[PDB]
């Protein structure tokens, strides 16, 4: 906690919400969030994780930069094209706010390495493309019992659900779902709003319609 | 009757939004093949393996029991991004 | 129309979408939209419809910019603070593609221009703060019948709605409704998918709930 | 009866979500006094200027006709971004 007076200022159009004030600006501070895929969603969700100010965040994700992603995953550059995309988007991240601590990490970790890593979050966000991993998260999330805000896109549709416990696709729509992460995570950490588990949301973009699907054990 | 739903690229391959159905599936996949058995366009929409039911607001397994009345919305689902 | 090969590999994505095609890419190439307010809103919406490729965008705006807006215009940066936002903008939007054609307008136009000004372009992008500009536009967009895709947001509350003719905020909510926004108008200009006219889509952040309300005349 | 819901900010202020009332109110802006009325933070919730209604996923004047049945939400008004 303890927000200087710099911060206090940038983060103020926050800390006047009512039911937030300066208690939440201070839990983001404290914060420990893992995003898991810095592709489209990872890319889209991590702006505004970061603007808002979720003082530590992980960036984890094995693959790197190319022309095509340059379509959607705006944190990315031509300059960058090659480049790792835990780097490049820890790069543009730091622009955004240097006051939070990003930590990059390049790699395809296993089950006992996820496991280790989740522990030491208190959020995990699902930008995944493959049930492979993000099931690796649902178990790992599941165990230590962290959050997990997960979603996904494809087309010209998405989703998000959230537990307390080729295709082409539209540029703006990975935007849409990303930052629709990016709330639920500030609302888990600051206990901020009710939280979206126990369901989850469908848009659909061809027609701009939203839907609410109850969700079973 | 039988409100039968279709969202997102479900919709999009059988052309219609909704559709009435007379009453004779006693699970969710038995709706799923008599619908798949109209085209092969809509043998694809409906594929198994890569289509998802909804029940009246509710998620189910092809299995829930169908009765007069219900309201079931076949979207797919969604890995990516 | 008519992409290059470096085009077509990086709007690939987007072309490989089934009713989108080489010609919707086409389409997206020869518009000319204008953004006007380039703060929250204007930033998330412009970043997408930039990296999807708009091939000409006009950026509005008499503002400059600041710290406090540093929570959720990611556009701008602490080292373009006091700069005009059409400028901040349209030099990290040119970053994020350089084959669209960017121009900025630092002003505060009046009916007889604005009029003018809409008339230039296919489709108009409401990103203001205020029902003094809001009027102006829906008047001269409704005069020379050219489409509007407005939006709002404020504390945790959105609204969309498209025309075919201080209090806090939350930094992800701005993107949710700004993604929706750069959604639509690609939407409108491509003729791809059904747009939002006729109604408005709220969206309620505090639970993550989104309304449909029917219009009347 | 008269299922009243509030969205946003209202509800927040208010307190709850939905509130069945009974019927008594020619126009919307009939109820809008009556609530209002209930407390000052009533009044704000549902201050004149700064309130929309909308009846039956329709928005409406303050005037549209209310009668037994009818499902009216209260949401504030939006502008900005
Ligand atoms: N096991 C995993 N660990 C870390 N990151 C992963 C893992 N599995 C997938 N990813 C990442 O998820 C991201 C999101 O991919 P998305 O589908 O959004 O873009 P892409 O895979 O980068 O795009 P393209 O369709 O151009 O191939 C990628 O950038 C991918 O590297
Ligand atoms: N007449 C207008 N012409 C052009 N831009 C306008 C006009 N009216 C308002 N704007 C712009 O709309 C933008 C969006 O403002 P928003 O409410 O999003 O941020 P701000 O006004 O910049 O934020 P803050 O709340 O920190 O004051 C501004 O950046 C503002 O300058």
């Amino acid at each position: 906690a303890e927000l200087s007076d710099q911060e206090m200022l940038r983060y103020n159009r926050q800390i006047i919400l009512r039911g937030f004030d300066f208690d939440g600006q201070e839990a983001l501070k404290d914060s420990r969030v893992l995003i898991v895929g810095l592709g489209g969603l990872g890319c889209a969700a991590s702006q505004y994780l970061a603007s808002a100010g979720v003082g530590n965040l992980t960036l984890l994700d094995f693959d790197t930069v190319s022309l095509s992603n340059l379509q959607r995953q705006t944190l990315h550059s031509d300059a960058t094209v090659g480049q790792p995309k835990v780097e490049s988007a820890r790069d543009a991240l730091t622009r955004i706010n240097p006051h939070i601590a990003i930590t990059p990490v390049n790699a395809l970790l296993d089950d006992a390495e996820l496991a280790a890593l989740i522990a030491e979050h208190d959020l995990v966000l699902d930008c995944t493309d493959n049930v492979a991993v993000r099931n690796q998260l649902n178990a790992g999330c599941f165990a230590a019992k962290v959050p997990l805000v997960s979603g996904a896109a494809i087309r010209m549709e998405g989703q998000i659900t959230v537990f307390t416990y080729e295709a082409g696709v539209m540029a703006p729509l990975i935007g849409v779902i990303g930052s629709l992460q990016a709330m639920e995570a500030i609302k888990m950490l600051a206990g901020y709003g009710k939280p979206a588990s126990g369901k989850i949301v469908m848009y659909d973009a061809m027609t701009c319609q939203f839907r609410e699907m109850k969700l079973m054990r | 009757m039988i409100k039968v739903l279709f969202f997102a690229q479900v919709r999009e391959l059988v052309g219609t939004d909704a559709t009435e159905v007379a009453a004779d599936f006693p699970t969710v996949e038995a709706l799923r093949q008599h619908m798949a058995a109209q085209s092969d366009r809509w043998a694809l929409a409906l594929e198994d393996g890569k289509l998802l039911a909804a029940v009246n607001q509710t998620l189910v397994s092809f299995d829930h029991p169908l009765t007069d009345g219900d309201e079931v919305a076949f979207f797919p689902p969604v890995t990516g991004g």
